[PDB]
């Protein structure tokens, strides 16, 4: 998504 | 690739052995000890870690099964955002107990008499909510829900998210000063120097491990932009030492206080 993610 | 490894087996690690302390905490003063108006706030931090934790341990697994076996196990995307209500939960949590010793040794007759009975529980209740507010609607504009939110209207709740985070933690700052100056200054009987060592481990520990978690990955992601150098290098380290931290927070609040009799 927008987020980079873990 | 193998750069990444072997932090993750740190995460294990340290996730396990959290996990199992965190069970032990919450077992304990949720049916075998007697609570106090203090124990439903360790209680709570307990319950918070655990969420945390048992989604680290999660993360970690399937990055051990995606490497080794390639199974590629897709998750929902809404783990991420109960995994951040978790970790705020944690910190919110840890000022607050902060902030009740203050409060206890400023004033100790009000603390004694007028103190209501449920005022940890409605507060425990509303940081939670707070909390998982600043959560889902971090998640539900950011995409880690059903639908997609935009990127430009994500940094904007973010950073609400990092400046709330920085707020509690100079509320712990604060409130854990006010508390040294009083006992330092006209106090009598207390044990002075195992006071202001436990209080200023708890006050390194949050700043050095609770901390560079949230800051990376919410203020500090999104005003680098260097991403070649930031996800190899300094995301391992952030999830570990946050990791870490919640590993450690029964130890210091609950099994330090409760057995020290003991041994
Ligand atoms: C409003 C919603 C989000 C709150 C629900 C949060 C859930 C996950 C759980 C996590 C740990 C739980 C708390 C654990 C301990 C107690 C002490 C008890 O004497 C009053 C309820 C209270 C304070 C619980 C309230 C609900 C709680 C905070």
């Amino acid at each position: 998504p927008c987020k980079n993610f873990f | 690739g193998k750069e990444t490894l072997i932090p993750v087996f740190l995460i294990l690690f340290i996730a396990l052995v959290g996990l199992v302390g965190n069970g032990f905490v919450l077992w304990l003063l949720g049916f075998r000890m007697r609570r106090n108006a203090f124990s439903v706030y360790v209680l709570s931090l307990a319950g918070a870690d655990f969420l945390f934790l048992c989604f680290q341990i999660i993360n970690c697994l399937v990055y051990l099964s995606n490497f080794f076996c390639s199974i590629s196990i897709n998750f929902p995307s809404f783990f991420t955002t109960v995994m951040t209500c978790a970790y705020l939960a944690g910190l919110s949590m840890l000022s607050t107990v902060s902030t009740e010793r203050c409060l206890s040794v400023l004033w100790p007759i009000w603390y004694r008499c007028r103190r209501p009975r449920h005022l940890s529980a409605v507060v425990c209740v509303l940081l939670w909510a707070l909390s998982l507010l600043l959560s889902i609607l971090e998640g539900k504009f950011c995409g880690f829900l059903f639908s997609d939110g935009d990127s430009g209207w994500c940094q904007t709740f973010d950073f609400i998210t990092a400046a709330w985070l920085i707020f509690l933690f100079m509320v712990l700052c604060g409130s854990s000063l006010a508390l040294l100056v009083r006992i330092l200054c006209g106090s009598r009987g207390l044990p002075l120097t195992r006071l202001y060592l436990t209080i200023l481990l708890t006050v390194l520990v949050f700043l050095l491990c609770g901390l560079p978690f949230g800051i990376q990955w919410f203020l500090i992601l999104w005003i680098w932009k260097d991403s070649d150098v930031l996800f190899c290098h300094i995301h391992p380290v952030s999830v570990v030492l946050s990791s870490l931290n919640s590993s450690a927070n029964p130890i210091i609040y609950f099994f330090v206080g409760s057995f020290r009799k003991q041994w």
